[PDB]
């Protein structure tokens, strides 16, 4: 399967090449290899865009 | 730098 990875606390984007999302929604990563943003795939939006690592966290 | 390699928001 896959891990999937949590927002810890809500953000507001400042550029469209990032996402908005709130606590609790969920995200599936399409690249983490780049830096500290990861591009990701929101499910509860269905839009993809960068995320900032420290806001999330895996499913565990 | 590239938009993955951006600073990180600060903790809330």
């Amino acid at each position: 399967g896959v891990t999937l990875f949590v927002a810890l606390y809500d953000y507001e984007a400042r550029t469209e090449d990032d996402l908005s999302f709130h606590k609790g929604e969920k995200f599936q990563i399409v690249n983490n290899t780049e830096g500290d943003w990861w591009l990701a795939h929101s499910l509860t939006t269905g839009e993809t865009g960068y995320i900032p690592s420290n806001y999330v966290a895996p499913v565990d | 730098v590239s938009l993955a390699r951006r600073p990180l928001p600060p903790l809330p």
